[PDB]
């Protein structure tokens, strides 16, 4: 019958590991770096957009930085097509979490049942696992500010400052060496652009190459805003920080 | 058990020059018991104004059921919802549940943001569509706001002439129903800002 | 409901 | 009133004109003659709704009939009406006669009252106007009649069904069915009323 | 009250203007005319969500069916479509329309009831009022008729059904649908219901009105 | 009997690569050269009539199809499979938008649609990816007009002009040097057919080119009158001879 | 090598089941050919009977679908009549559904479709078929659609299928060069069949009896086959001319 | 290669092995024949006598499908009692739904359609069986031979099993020797002879006839087996044949 | 080799090997015998024991009042065969008032093992059946094999070394067929039948399993010192 | 079942609840606790049908104290409120609805402030200073509406809820044998044990 | 319903 073409997506190897999530890491490695940095009075969201030609419309694009709801945004590594899947289904967990609780998703909880889904494709179905990894950045009254990160393992931790994609190994220890827990927003601003900029495989890190998103309290008192980036607006910061 | 007339409750909205307006009584009741004096029955997505009559139960449902469909739309559509779709949302989600339906009288209000033009729109608990130019009426003094709309409502009001044709509108429907009054609130909705007043109405 |  | 009579050179259908929604005339030129095939014809009475979804099928059935299998016969198409008719009985209100010409089997008349049970006669009556015909029809159907005086039977026999039940009246249709070929017949109240 | 008439090169459908809740007017100027295809369009009575919404449904698998086959739909598809659907509900989808148009085969008239039966004919009435409105026509209805005799014989039988039936009211609503042209959609043909000046203007000297509380709304993010 | 194949016919190899992805992607490569250009005004999208045989009639065969009066498809690859999607396409925009909105979806969201649907044959049981890249152009009141590629994975991605399929390398360099923000809608037609007769062989004329436009609303094509609000189709096909007709001054 | 057993794409992008079903085609080693009229659209296929034991009237590779559409197979016998009985399934829901008689073009798509299925999803294997698909469409007039196991289909002024089919389409291409025109300008339809028949002898290169053809004949409002007499008439006017 | 070990693949030919791998086990089994005659059809089939121990006349392997149709296979018996079940639940449902019992030609795409279906899917394996059938409707007589791939034609004679060619040989020859016409009774004697000459290519074992008929004007239009006077002296016809 | 993986795979010259290994599985089982006259049928079953401490397999299944079968080879399968034989004898019964011909009971369980060896994901059934039974036609002997083949005979024989009691019967036909009115002597032709069988063991009161079904006989089940007249 | 009380103080919620089973003419049991714990700073009463009242409060409480489990945290009254709410209103269109009404009082840790919702059968949530279900109403809050003021001390609070019992005690109909008294605070859910 |  139909055993003989059959991969088994969801066995262990002799060494006690899951060969599709191990190859699903591989493939997530050669995407487009993203950083996140969480400071004391927001945080920070960065990608670097894959290998962009002249012609592309950067204005109206969407690949790296996507909205889950008014406190809550990702930033994706991996195969865009399958990151949408995920993101929609988290989109409605949180609507879904508001519609019964009258009060908007703990950032823990949405993490945690996206993380949930991604395990299961790796334990039965027989389906290939989620080839994305992402950066949770998010704000609630329990916690605050918080980064995470879920991978196709369906494995998440909590993170101060992280990153995923290509080139984490460098970009980590990039991280690890600028980082100070007192830091500012506009202070991890300057850190995931110039973390980027010596991590990156282009020549010139420059606007039209990244996506950028702030999560502040840099609203009117005691409520939370998120600003995904426009491109004029990635051209000043990065002048700002002197790396153009 | 006739549940459109269980807990009680009215809306109105008119149109006026450049401007809308929706008003609704604050009462809640138990048939003759009154239960509260605070029950709000206008809502807001983005720039849109819903306004809903009927069983309390389907009016609270409705809003966090269009709260939701609405915070889907704009994150999607990456722009908030105007007036005209809203609508037709709205007839979709109540036709959905055409044999064991929504019993509410829902009643859309808002300014287009594009075009600047002032909508009104009202529903059957089943979802048709009444469109209107001048205004709308629900709820269990629905006859009397139809009285008093169609003979103290004229054409192109402006916002501080439009907040006082309504509120009598309202006040005067709801002072001749036994299930409305306890309380009043108008919205006056302009192109770019919105002003809501409570206003004094007797309390029986 | 409404109902020419 | 509709009436279905065999005759020596194969089969004739006929019927009023006459549709009601109570004592209101909704159609007084109503088509009540519908082909489920070239040459099978049925009388449609009861739930208009009904007899129409249920001919709908039928004409479905025997045009998929014909495809794979060929020509069906009169006793066919009678069996598929029977078989939609007897399972959904607690559903339907449809009182069918089948009309139909083979080659062999020359005319014949299979009458589909209201519990789904099949009647292969003659001739058949039925309908609400047809209560007032029996006398007569028994009186005057004779077997191996010719096409004129067969045409005269049925016109006669469906102008004192439409003249006593008020349920019934506007033109009499008439199907004609044979080796030749279809023929459409229809007779004005002007004609059939002063017989 | 909704009509239908066929007349020499297509066919025309007319409704009135009135939506009722019980004795209560609800809609003095709804729309009753409904577009299933450019060149098909539906008249509807009964239910009032019911004739919008299966006309919508039945519009929008017609437009798929017409893309899928290359092919500008026929009445006849729509008139199958409709019957089934309201068939399968026994009549529960209070739906009474009158559907007419021009495709290839030519110009076509039918009526469907909410059980899903289907009629044919020149001239048909559906509604309240289609008592009054069939008097008209029966009255006035001839074989050959012009498309400008039509439209008259059309609007004359909605006016019956406007002054002489309570269920029916307000302003006249046509769609002329003629062979190897664009239908046209004549909203508001007659408006012979306009409401005459009020005695007096009952606008309120400003703060006749007692107000509790103020608040400004905040709508923006 | 029954679907026995409930598990993935396309996983990760061990470098990390999507076999059946990879190789669909290649199908697209030997597909026939198709393009788009945007305009300030407008959007262009054109591919070649391959002919099967000149017994066949290649009208029959539309590449460029209509999904909404304002959206426009056009694909290079495996035909079949385009065929297909473009039934899906046009049914879920009814289905998941215009039966809820009573209005058309804006493109984006359509080709996000589209996007699901080729993802899901990436990683559903017992199914191949489709073996087409599309190229959708369309308008909508909010966004303007607006030109996206779709690819066998289900990524897409919005262009200001692309090409995909046989010469696309080369036709992508040919639209970087003609391309500017200030192009209306006649020029950006003028630049398909020159980009297009560099990819095209045999015959160059209305009969083996399908070329169709998003641009200003087309009140003849609505098929009736009467409702202001609704002022008729934004995508057009051109015919065979108003293609001839911008060939002379070519 | 499991690229080859099942319908998932080759390196190279390419569907080998799919290539060997075409392959499966000419198993029957038939010749089909289709033209159209003025009124009329007639298909003619070779009918090759070896086994003496066999029943000839019972060897058929053309098939009544509706009453105005015909369709003839290039391919096995058991394919060719699983491909038959969907197309009349299809072509009488389509008439119940919808009101009016599937055009032959969109009954060459549903079935070009399902076949396009077939190359995605793994469990069903494509049908080792070519359908032809005639009729004269109340809207497009004289209609000939071919669909094959790719699940591709199109519209044909004229179209040859089987082992040979390549020689009947020059030869028929050569004579819409010199006729200037899309069909066979011919009141008759016994004059297509003539045409049909002729332009295949000089292809092929052989002579027909009136056993070795069978014809299809699609007029307004019907399609039917011709019979062993039919044919036998039909051949004898070509022989006196 | 591999592409004989799953059923419903293609070979680069175009072939599928596992339909072609399921005709040799049919060529393997015992050899059954069918002879069309004037107003009816004649079925005969050889079993062999592996052992004293089996019961004479109490081992049936011809089948009868409604009360109008025969059938008889060679090859894996249990997939053509399988087929028959598949038949018998095809003829009743045409009854049930079109009241004339199944037409023989309508009853062989019944058939071929189901054995077709058993050549499209990996999951299923295709019938070891060709069942040569038929009997008498309203348009007369029909024959029809039914294999594997789900090929079927209609037949003058049919022959399949061990001893085909021995059989088909002997058939060609009744064509054209009685190009008129064969009678139903005829059909049964030479039905018995060929049997007895196609058991030259299965000759270790003896063997027992068994015959089964349609007829129009013999049988009354029904299925019946050959039995008791009419049987011996078809064997004796067969006897004085082979010596 | 290659086609032997499933049972839905045929081998380049038309073979079924997993319904051929099923068949395997038969000839290591016990052996058993049946055999019948006009009036009666019998079988005679050589149970088997792990060891001394063990218990000796129970071989033999009744299904009705006048049928029953004996068992070599997987005995789970033939619980299961006999099961479903249970309920279609009692099906004929409760809705037919009517005693299951043997005839029919063959056919049920040739049916319902060919399914096992056309269907993906399946088995064949890994046993083979001796049924007897007396019906309207008088008594009957059937032979069931997990290919689906069922034999109507006089006498038979399966299990390991079943070919010196089946070639005994085959010399004995003409005189235990002509047994009628007697069980006894019906008996002791079929203990006589599977001694032809034996090596190194002889029948013992523990080791011997035998059933009857006749004219005035229901279907019984002899063992222990019930059987040991016979030995 | 039947009587149910709850009033919003300055600093707590105060629920009373009956103690009385009637079933038929007999009292059953006079001692009921129609309350469970949701959560340490959220106590729901009920009142309805005989076995959906418990049924339903038990079937709340494991929800909730499963929420608390997996996030280590306690939800807020509000955010319990609309579970419940939300719980309710699917019931009311399943085929057998909960005909169960609840008050539920709880301390917001959060705001440090006390809340008391009132939910009947339907789903009909209202936020207020005091809140009952049933016939009881009728009696009490035309009482509080004179007597309430929003700034009281819980002592305060229990003499206006002891005004409440004394009226029911005396106008009403049945003998209800008195109430349980729980308190909602920042410390938490205690009971009055001498009322 | 409409129903001779
Ligand atoms: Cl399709
Ligand atoms: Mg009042
Ligand atoms: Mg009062
Ligand atoms: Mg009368
Ligand atoms: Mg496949």
């Amino acid at each position: 019958g139909s055993r003989r073409y059959d991969s088994r997506t969801t066995i262990f190897s002799p060494e006690g590991r899951l060969y599709q999530v191990e190859y699903a890491l591989e493939s997530i490695s050669h995407a487009g770096t993203a950083i996140g940095i969480m400071a004391s009075d927001g945080i920070v969201l960065a990608a670097e957009r894959k290998v962009t030609s002249t012609l592309l419309e950067q204005d109206t694009s969407t690949e790296k930085l996507y909205k889950l709801n008014d406190k809550i945004a990702v930033a994706v590594a991996g195969l865009t097509a399958d990151a949408e899947i995920l993101i929609n289904t988290a989109r409605i967990h949180a609507q879904n979490y508001l519609k019964t609780y009258n009060e908007d998703i703990p950032v823990e909880i949405l993490v945690r049942r996206l993380s949930d889904i991604k395990q299961g494709y790796t334990q039965h179905g027989g389906l290939r696992p989620f080839g994305v990894s992402f950066i949770y950045a998010g704000y609630d009254d329990r916690y605050g500010y918080q980064l995470y990160t879920s991978n196709p393992s369906g494995n998440y931790t909590g993170w101060k400052a992280i990153s995923v994609g290509a080139n984490t190994s460098a970009a980590q220890t990039l991280l690890q060496m600028d980082y100070k827990d007192d830091m500012k927003v506009d202070d991890a601003i300057e850190l995931a652009l110039k973390t980027l900029s010596k991590t990156t495989d282009s020549s010139a890190l420059t606007y039209d190459r990244l996506e950028f998103a702030t999560i502040r309290k840099g609203a009117n008192d005691g409520e939370v805003y998120q600003k995904i980036f426009k491109p004029q607006e990635i051209k000043d910061i990065l002048v700002k920080t002197g790396i153009t | 058990s006739d549940p459109s007339s269980i807990n009680g409750g009215i809306v109105v909205a008119m149109t006026g020059k450049d401007c809308v307006a929706i008003a609704c009584d604050l009462r809640l009741g138990s048939q003759s018991l009154g239960v509260s004096n605070k029950f709000e029955k206008i809502f807001h997505y983005g720039h849109v104004f819903l306004g809903i009559t009927g069983l309390a139960t389907d009016v609270t449902t409705l809003n966090e059921m269009f709260r939701y469909k609405t915070n889907l739309y704009k994150l999607k559509e990456e722009r908030a919802i105007e007036p005209e779709t809203f609508t037709q949302l709205v007839s979709s989600s109540l036709y959905e549940r055409r044999f064991g339906p929504y019993f509410v009288g829902p009643v859309v209000a808002g300014i287009n943001s594009k075009s600047g033009k002032p909508f009104i729109a009202g529903f059957d608990l089943i979802g048709c569509i009444d469109e209107a130019k001048d205004f709308i009426v629900s709820g269990t003094a629905s006859d009397q706001l139809f009285g008093m709309c169609e003979s103290l409502y004229e054409p192109n009001l402006e916002p501080e002439d439009l907040f006082e044709t309504i509120s009598q509108a309202l006040l005067n429907a709801a002072d001749r129903d036994a299930l409305s009054g306890w309380g009043a609130v108008v919205y006056i909705i302009k192109k770019d800002e919105v002003v809501k007043r409570y206003l004094k109405m007797r309390q029986d | 409901x409404a109902y020419x | 009133s509709i009436m279905a009579v065999t005759f020596k050179d194969g089969v004739i259908l006929g019927a009023d004109s006459r549709t009601t929604t109570g004592a209101y005339i909704a159609n007084r030129v109503t088509d009540k003659l519908t082909r489920v095939h070239d040459k099978i014809w049925c009388c449609r009475s009861g739930s208009a709704a009904d007899t129409q979804a249920i001919a709908d099928i039928v004409q479905y059935h025997l045009e998929l009939y014909t495809s794979q299998y060929g020509t069906p016969s009169t006793e066919t198409a009678a069996s598929v009406f029977k078989e939609l008719c007897y399972e959904n009985k607690d559903n339907l209100t449809a009182g069918i006669i089948v009309a139909g010409y083979d080659d062999k089997n020359k005319g014949e008349v299979y009458t589909i009252p209201l519990g789904g049970s099949v009647h292969k006669l003659p001739y058949a009556i039925a309908g609400s106007g047809s209560t007032f015909i029996y006398g007569y029809c028994d009186k005057n159907f004779r077997e191996n009649m010719s096409k004129e005086e067969t045409v005269d039977f049925i016109k006669h026999s469906l102008s004192q069904a439409i003249k006593w039940d008020g349920s019934s009246g506007g033109v009499i249709r008439m199907v004609v069915l044979t080796a030749a070929g279809v023929e459409r017949l229809i007779f004005y109240p002007d004609e059939y009323e002063q017989l | 009250t909704i009509v239908g008439v066929k007349f020499n090169n297509g066919v025309v459908i007319a409704a009135d203007t009135r939506s009722t809740q019980g004795p209560i007017v609800a809609d003095k100027n709804c729309a009753k005319l409904h577009r299933i295809s450019p060149k098909i369009w539906c008249a509807g009575a009964g239910t009032a969500a019911d004739t919008e919404a299966v006309t919508q449904l039945i519009g929008s698998n017609i437009e798929l069916h017409s893309l899928y086959t290359s092919r500008e739909p026929r009445v006849v598809s729509a008139l199958q479509m409709l019957k089934q659907h309201l068939f399968k509900y026994q009549g529960h989808i209070g739906a009474y329309l009158i559907v007419a148009g021009v495709d290839p085969t030519g110009s076509h008239l039918f009526s469907i009831h909410a059980h899903g039966s289907t009629d044919v004919g020149y001239y048909l009435s559906l509604g309240s009022g289609s008592l009054a409105a069939m008097a008209v026509l029966e009255s006035h209805w001839k074989q050959d008729l012009t498309k400008e005799e039509a439209i008259k014989l059309a609007s004359d039988a909605i006016q019956a059904g406007i002054w002489n039936d309570l269920g029916s009211g307000s302003n006249v609503d046509v769609c002329v649908m003629e062979i190897g042209k664009d239908a046209e959609y004549l909203r508001n043909y007659l408006t012979p219901n306009v409401r005459e000046e009020k005695q007096k203007s009952y606008k309120f000297p400003r703060g006749t009105t007692a107000v509790l509380k103020e608040s400004i709304v905040n709508i923006c993010d | 009997m029954t679907d026995r194949y409930s598990f993935s016919l396309t996983t990760f190899s061990p470098s990390g690569k999507l076999g059946q992805i990879d190789y669909a992607l290649t199908a697209v490569k030997q597909g026939v050269t198709s393009l788009g250009i945007k305009a300030t005004n407008g959007v262009v999208i054109a591919t070649e009539k391959k002919s099967s045989s000149p017994l066949a009639m290649s009208e029959t065969l539309s590449k460029v199809s209509l999904l909404t009066p304002d959206i426009g498809a056009v694909y290079s690859g495996m035909g079949p499979d385009y065929r297909v999607l473009v039934d899906k396409s046009r049914k879920v925009a009814h289905t998941s938008y215009k039966r809820i909105y009573g209005e058309y979806p804006p493109t984006k969201l359509l080709v996000s649609e589209v996007a699901k649907i080729m993802q899901e044959a990436t990683q559903s049981g017992g199914v191949r990816p489709f073996g087409v890249s599309l190229l959708i152009a369309g308008h909508d009141e909010f966004n303007g007009f607006s030109l996206y590629q779709v690819d066998p994975s289900g990524s897409y991605f919005p262009w200001k002009a692309t090409a995909i399929g046989k010469g696309s390398v080369a036709a992508k360099t040919f639209l970087e040097k003609r391309w500017n923000d200030e192009l209306e809608l006649e020029d950006a037609i003028h630049i398909a057919l020159l980009t297009l007769k560099e990819s095209v062989e045999g015959e160059f004329n209305g009969d083996t080119i399908e070329l169709a436009i998003i641009g200003d609303e087309n009140p003849d094509l609505l098929g009736y009158t009467g409702i202001p609000t609704d002022k008729g189709p934004r995508f057009r096909k051109l015919t065979s001879q108003e293609i001839n007709d911008r060939l002379e001054a070519l | 090598g499991y690229d080859r057993h099942i319908t998932i794409f080759s390196p190279e992008g390419r569907l080998y089941q799919v290539e060997y079903a075409f392959k499966a085609t000419n198993q029957t080693n038939i010749n089909s050919l289709a033209v159209r009229g003025k009124d009329c659209t007639v298909v003619i296929s070779q009918k090759k009977v070896p086994d003496k034991l066999l029943d000839p009237t019972t060897v058929s590779y053309i098939f009544c679908i509706s009453r105005t559409i015909g369709m003839v197979v290039n391919g096995p016998i058991p394919d060719a009549r699983n491909a038959a009985l969907r197309a009349k399934a299809e072509a009488a829901e389509f008439r119940y559904k919808y009101g009016y008689d599937m055009p032959c073009d969109v009954l060459a798509k549903r079935m070009a479709n399902l076949s396009q299925i077939y190359t995605q999803r793994a469990y069903m294997r494509p049908l080792g078929v070519i359908l032809t698909f005639v009729s004269v469409d109340e809207e497009l007039g004289p209609s000939i659609y071919k669909t094959d196991p790719a699940g591709y289909y199109v519209g044909y002024k004229a179209t040859a299928t089987g082992p040979k089919q390549q020689e009947i389409t020059t030869n028929l291409e050569n004579h819409f060069k010199k006729s200037k025109i899309d069909h066979i300008n011919e009141e008759s339809w016994e004059k297509v069949v003539e045409f049909a028949i002729t332009h295949m002898i000089d292809a092929l290169g052989t002579e027909f009896s009136k056993n070795d053809l069978e014809v299809g004949v699609a007029t307004k409002d019907k399609f039917f086959t011709l019979s062993a007499e039919n044919i036998e008439e039909r051949l004898v006017a070509i022989a006196e001319q | 290669t591999g592409y004989d070990l799953s059923n419903s693949v293609f070979s680069p030919d175009g072939r599928n092995f596992q339909v072609e791998y399921a005709v040799k086990a049919v060529e393997n089994g015992t050899t059954s024949i069918g002879i069309k005659c004037n107003d009816g059809v004649v079925f005969a089939v050889e079993k062999l006598i592996t052992s004293k121990l089996l019961v004479p006349q109490k081992n049936v392997k011809i089948q009868v499908v409604d009360r109008h149709i025969g059938c008889v296979y060679s090859g894996l018996i249990p997939d053509g009692r399988h087929l028959v079940n598949r038949g018998r639940e095809e003829a009743a449902s045409f009854k049930k739904l079109y009241k004339t019992p199944i037409p023989i030609p309508a009853f062989a795409d019944r058939l071929g359609q189901y054995v077709q279906a058993h050549t499209l899917y990996n999951s299923v394996r295709p019938f070891g069986v060709s069942t040569i059938f038929g009997g008498v409707d309203k348009n007369g007589a029909h024959l029809y031979m039914l294999e594997p791939s789900g090929s079927y034609w209609g037949y003058k004679g049919a022959a399949t099993g061990k001893g085909r060619q021995s059989a088909k040989a002997e058939l060609e020859k009744l064509v054209d020797h009685h190009p008129e016409g064969l009678s139903a009774r005829e059909a049964v004697k030479q039905a018995a002879k060929i049997i007895y000459l196609a058991h030259e290519d299965n000759k270790e074992k003896d063997f027992e006839l068994e015959i089964s008929w349609c007829s129009l004007s013999e049988t009354n239009g029904l299925h019946k087996f050959v039995k008791g006077d009419l049987l011996q002296e078809a064997i004796d016809f067969a006897q004085k044949e082979i010596n | 080799n290659n086609y032997d993986g499933d049972t839905v795979t045929f081998s380049p010259t038309g073979r079924l090997f997993q319904v051929e290994y099923a068949l395997e599985a038969i000839k290591q089982g016990s052996v058993t015998v049946g055999l019948r006259s006009n009036t009666h049928a019998v079988l005679v079953a050589l149970k088997r024991n792990a060891d001394e401490l063990s218990s000796y397999q129970k071989k033999i299944i009744k299904c009705d009042e006048h049928m029953g079968l004996s068992l070599a080879g997987l005995a789970p399968d033939a619980r299961v065969l006999s099961n479903y034989l249970r309920q279609q004898c009692n099906y004929s019964s409760l809705v037919f008032n009517r005693k299951l011909a043997v005839e029919r009971a063959g056919h049920l369980l040739c049916d319902k093992a060919q399914k096992n060896t056309q269907s993906y994901g399946g088995r064949p059934y890994g046993v083979g059946l001796l049924i007897i039974g007396y019906d309207k036609s008088g008594a009957h002997l059937l032979e069931f094999q997990p290919s689906g083949n069922v034999t109507e005979l006089y006498g038979t024989a399966i299990g390991a070394r079943s070919q010196g009691a089946k070639t005994y019967l085959e010399r004995t036909l003409d005189t235990f067929i002509k047994i009628d009115g007697n069980p006894d002597e019906l008996i002791k032709a079929g203990v006589e039948a599977i001694s032809q069988s034996l090596r190194d063991e002889s029948l013992t009161v523990d080791n011997l399993s035998i059933a009857i079904v006749g004219k005035d006989t229901p279907f019984t089940i002899y063992d222990g010192e019930a059987v040991a007249k016979y030995i | 079942m039947d009587i149910i009380l709850g009033i919003r103080v300055q600093d707590s919620v105060i629920l009373a609840s009956s103690k009385a089973v009637t079933r038929g003419i007999s009292v059953l049991k006079d001692s009921d606790d129609k309350t469970r714990q949701l959560s340490p700073h959220t106590l729901m009463s009920f009142a309805g049908e005989a076995g959906d009242t418990v049924q339903f409060a038990e079937y709340i409480q494991a929800n909730i104290q499963l929420y608390s489990i997996r996030e280590d945290y306690e939800l807020s009254p509000q955010a319990v409120s609309s579970f419940v709410r939300q719980e309710l209103a699917k019931s009311i269109r399943s085929r057998r609805p909960y005909q169960v009404n609840v008050l539920i009082g709880g301390y917001d840790k959060k705001k440090n402030k006390p809340e008391l919702y009132q939910i009947d059968y339907l789903g009909t949530k209202v936020e207020l200073p005091y809140g009952a279900h049933g016939y009881s109403g009728f009696y009490t809050f035309s009482l509080l509406d004179h007597h309430y003021r929003p700034d009281m001390t819980t002592e305060e609070g229990l003499d206006l809820l002891k005004l409440c019992v004394q009226e029911l005690e005396k106008r009403m109909p049945m003998d209800f044998k008195g109430v349980i008294v729980k308190i909602v605070d920042k410390d938490g859910i205690r009971q009055v044990d001498d009322f």
